[PDB]
């Protein structure tokens, strides 16, 4: 038995009915702010309310409109509290602030009218920095560049990053604008150059995104690679791929080149319902991303990869955390050709699997007899060359793959054993890692005494214990891990750390 | 692009139903009508002693709706006249 | 301040007798040698088996920021080398530096200077050099600069 | 004594300001306009009128005083911009109302007003669009 | 520098015949010095 003062919502609490805080929450869903419920049960809606004005403090760097445009609740409008609530988690994925606070206040002059307040504090979003290096043997080293989420307050994300020095230069501009048009179209796009001594190329790509839904979002767009290569050392896997091209690579002899123009097209779809950009505590996150040729370009290829992250509560107060990551990603050829072997897939380091050291995991280099030369005495792979061997090489010079699926699981625990200025900004995981990395179009018939490097079974496993610190200088990691399971060629670098902004 | 691209709804304005507007009638004071509908939200600032009651929607992938009333007040706070516009011309 | 002990491995036993600050001794397998250690700022560790070695140092207070600490450390399988470090620490309301520079032998010359500046600002700088001794350094600076906000 | 013995004891109330102290200068409590600054926006060109009126208010509490309103009225402009956009116009309405109530002299209701302008022209409410650019030609010059 | 000093001088308005404009609010009222 329902009764009291229902201003015309009767059916949903009989529906609710079939409670202490649903009839509330309900009456919340309409301009009801200060309802009373007593108890069969007699409530009393009171007034509806409108919304007055809304104001801000704390915001003393970052620009109004980049505040103003995420809230869901309009001026001079009947008052939700769904509605105003979703202004919290809005703010939050933007990742540019401590902490959302919020309140409710009654306007002195009418009982009908609220002010609607959010106070937020700034924190620090990127940095930059350079550095030198000089000597006799050292020559000039120079690397320098910056990097902001947040460029001067103003909504922009931008970088520069690059360096100078005696065997490899390059550098990379990127800018993007979340905001191009007031509903959340977002453009942006980089340039880059890289030549590295023989490995020069260079590129641009411009895309463009927008949302579809409240959690979900598209991209699309389109770039250009200049790629020119020389002085490559003989390769089985090199030259197939040339072989598949129509290049016809003189047989153990380096002085070589090769350059293509290619245009792609890229795209992506996007789903991120997380709670916070830090340390987030629910929710999950999809991002799936890939590429094509556009045909008239030298290559014919297409690349598709998928990251995937899921966090889930395992009590009350949202300290216990279990947090699953996945990664998969395929890519291959058009039209006959091989997908080119500087797209493969790589795996190890903090990134990926922890305890392996950086581009080891997967398949190795396996070298020809090269032309014998005056490098042979100290100052080549001794196998690599005619003076050290008349067969086919093998080695543990990783090159990567054509597919790769990396996980693992990482059990999140608090570590109260420091000042709140600190543990707020510490958290600690117990991990387990493992992936694999393998090739295709691998022919192990013709080469029946080496490594089948088309069997995927030979996963790579490992686990320790890892730290994140949200550093006011950037986010850091560090961990130690302990490999278990590991196979010819693979070498492991137990004591890791690298900068926790990814 | 402006067909698929996600749009929030917008309210705007006072909240009207009909079972309320008809219980208004001329030689009600500005407090009876005020507690009746509510604090109006729009108003003549320039000297005219009128309420302007609008209530306004737009939601996404749709065209928008909006009706007003028009209540003007003579200088005693006596409404003298009504006016109403039920849908958009 | 004096007393034997012993430790098996884990084979092999070891056992020695331990008399008196500056302790010294002499231990034997069932390889034999002697062994001392003190600390005192200063240390001594000095040690010689049927492998020897020793280690030693002090640390000198100038002024309450400054620092002179000579060192050496020979080896034998005596060889090596010796040195003193000095520096000196800066403090103001929202900074720190530390400068460093010694000096020791095969002459082997360092300095530098590192600095934090408030939450966000970060510098330092360090060169090596040396001369007259096993091997030259000519020029070896190393520099970095941060600025986060 | 000289202003660099002043700096020098800090490092060991003008010292205060010049040393970039601002919590102490706060402590020691219109030198509240001394926070609606930034070094970096500064050095770029940055309006910051876009900022946090706070402390603004809270300095307002002699022709400093009226860069101040400015200051604050330009903020209120700034709010009225988005909404024109966004389409709120009941709340561009009211807010630009409210800035041509509480600060009839300063240029920013001046630049306002034409908001009215559009704003009555979007709802259909033709006597206050004409009110309001009667409004704008007899301040017009 | 002091920017304050370069602050454009304050206008009054006026409305045309038949209307007022609003009540100006008794806060951020400036008085006349010398």
């Amino acid at each position: 038995e329902v009764s009291g003062n229902l201003a015309g919502h009767s059916a949903e609490i009989e529906q609710l009915t079939k409670m202490e805080d649903d009839i509330k929450k309900l009456l919340g869903r309409y301009g009801y702010a200060y309802p009373r419920v007593q108890s069969r049960v007699n409530v009393d809606a009171g007034n509806r309310f409108y919304v007055r004005k809304i104001r801000f403090e704390g915001n003393d760097t970052s620009k109004d409109a980049v505040l103003r445009r995420e809230m869901r609740q309009m001026e001079g409008a009947w008052l939700g509290s769904d509605l105003v609530d979703q202004g919290k988690e809005r703010l939050n994925r933007l990742g540019f602030f401590e902490t959302v606070d919020t309140d409710t206040q009654r306007v002195p002059g009418s009982p009908d009218q609220v002010d609607v307040v959010y106070k937020v504090k700034e924190r620090n979003t990127g940095c930059f920095n350079f550095g030198i290096g000089y000597g006799t043997e050292s020559g000039v080293s120079f690397q320098a560049g910056v990097q902001q989420d947040n460029w001067l307050g103003t909504g922009y994300a931008v970088g520069i990053n690059g360096t100078k020095n005696d065997y490899q230069t390059y550098a990379e501009l990127s800018v993007t604008n979340p905001y191009f048009t007031v509903d959340g179209v977002s453009l942006g796009g980089r340039l880059f150059y890289n030549d590295f001594q023989t490995n020069k190329s260079y590129g641009t790509d411009v895309t463009l995104g927008f949302p579809i839904n409240e959690y979900n979002s598209l991209r699309a767009g389109l770039g250009y690679v200049h790629n020119s290569l020389s002085n490559m050392q003989p390769q089985v896997a090199m030259w197939r791929y040339l072989y598949s091209m129509g290049e016809h690579p003189s047989t153990s002899d380096q002085d070589n080149s090769f350059k293509t123009d290619d245009f792609t097209f890229n795209y992506g779809w996007t789903y991120n319902k997380l709670d916070r950009g830090y340390f987030p505590t629910d929710g999950s996150r999809v991002n799936l991303t890939g590429k094509v040729t556009i045909p008239g370009s030298d290559n014919e290829y297409y690349k598709v990869t998928l990251d995937t992250a899921t966090y889930v509560p395992i009590d009350d107060d949202h300290k216990w955390v279990v947090l699953g990551r996945t990664r998969w990603g395929y890519g291959d050829g058009l039209g006959g050709k091989e997908m080119p072997f500087y797209e493969n897939f790589y795996a190890g380091g903090s990134s990926t699997v922890r305890g392996f050291q950086s581009n080891t995991i997967g398949p190795k280099a396996v070298y020809f007899p090269h032309q014998a030369s005056n490098y042979d005495p100290d100052y080549d792979y001794e196998c690599a060359t005619q003076d050290g061997a008349k067969d086919l090489c093998k080695s543990d010079d990783a090159v990567g793959g054509n597919a790769m699926a990396v996980a693992s699981l990482e059990f999140i625990t608090p570590t109260p054993f420091i000042s709140d200025k600190y543990a707020n900004s510490v958290r600690t995981s117990f991990f387990w890692d493992m992936g694999t990395v393998w090739d295709t179009n691998w022919d192990s018939s013709q080469y029946s005494g080496y490594p089948d490097y088309s069997d995927p079974s030979n996963i790579r496993m490992s686990a320790g214990i890892a730290l994140q610190w949200m550093s006011p200088l950037g986010p850091l990691v560090f961990s130690y891990a302990q490999p278990f399971k590991k196979y010819d060629g693979d070498k492991a670098e137990q004591f890791q750390f690298n900068i926790g902004k990814t | 692009l402006e067909r698929v691209v996600y749009r929030p709804d917008i309210n705007q304005g006072n909240y009207l139903t009909a079972n309320d507007v008809s219980k208004i009638r001329v030689g009600m004071t500005q407090q009876q009508v005020a507690y009746a509908l509510g604090t109006p939200l729009m108003s003549d600032p320039f000297g005219t002693n009128t309420w302007f009651y609008v209530f306004r929607q737009q939601p996404g992938h749709e065209g928008v709706t909006q009706q007003t009333l028009t209540l003007t007040f003579n200088s005693s706070g006596v409404l003298t006249n009504i006016d109403n516009k039920p849908a958009l011309s | 301040e004096a007393g034997a002990w012993a430790r098996i491995m884990s084979t092999h036993v070891q056992v020695g007798v331990d008399k008196k600050d500056l302790f010294t001794g002499f231990t034997v397998t069932h390889g034999a040698g002697l062994y001392a250690s003190a600390m005192f700022g200063a240390y001594i560790d000095l040690i010689g088996k049927y492998y020897a070695g020793a280690e030693a140092g002090y640390r000198y207070h100038v002024t309450e920021d400054a620092w002179i600490e000579p060192q050496a450390e020979l080896v034998y399988g005596l060889i090596g080398r010796t040195g003193v470090d000095v520096g000196k620490s800066f403090s103001g309301k929202d900074w720190k530096v530390t400068a460093r520079a010694g000096l020791g032998y095969q002459m082997l010359m360092s300095v530098g200077l590192n600095a934090e500046i408030r939450d966000n600002v970060r510098f330092g700088l360090e060169f090596e050099k040396s001369a007259f001794g096993k091997y030259n350094v000519d020029n070896a600076v190393n520099a970095n600069f941060r600025y986060c906000f | 004594g000289n202003w660099r013995q002043a700096i020098t004891q800090l490092e060991a109330i003008y010292a205060y300001y010049k040393n970039a102290d601002l919590p102490l200068a706060q402590a020691a409590i219109l030198t509240n306009m001394a926070l609606d600054d930034s070094a970096l926006q500064g050095f770029f060109g940055v309006d910051r009128s876009d900022r946090d009126p706070q402390h603004a208010r809270a300095a307002f509490s002699t022709k400093r005083l009226v860069f101040l309103k400015d200051r604050l009225a330009k903020y209120e402009y700034s709010v009225a911009e988005y909404y024109t956009e966004r389409g709120a116009w009941v709340a561009v309405v009211n807010r630009v109302e409210g800035m041509l109530r509480d600060y009839p002299d300063t240029q920013a209701t001046r630049d306002a007003l034409p908001l009215m302008e559009n704003a009555y022209r979007q709802m259909q409410m033709n006597a206050q669009a004409e009110k309001v650019a009667k409004i704008i030609a007899a301040n017009s010059s | 520098d002091e920017a304050y000093l370069e602050a454009a001088p304050l206008a009054e308005l006026h409305a045309p015949a038949g209307m007022i404009l609003p009540v100006t609010s008794g806060d951020y009222a400036i008085p006349v010095t010398n």
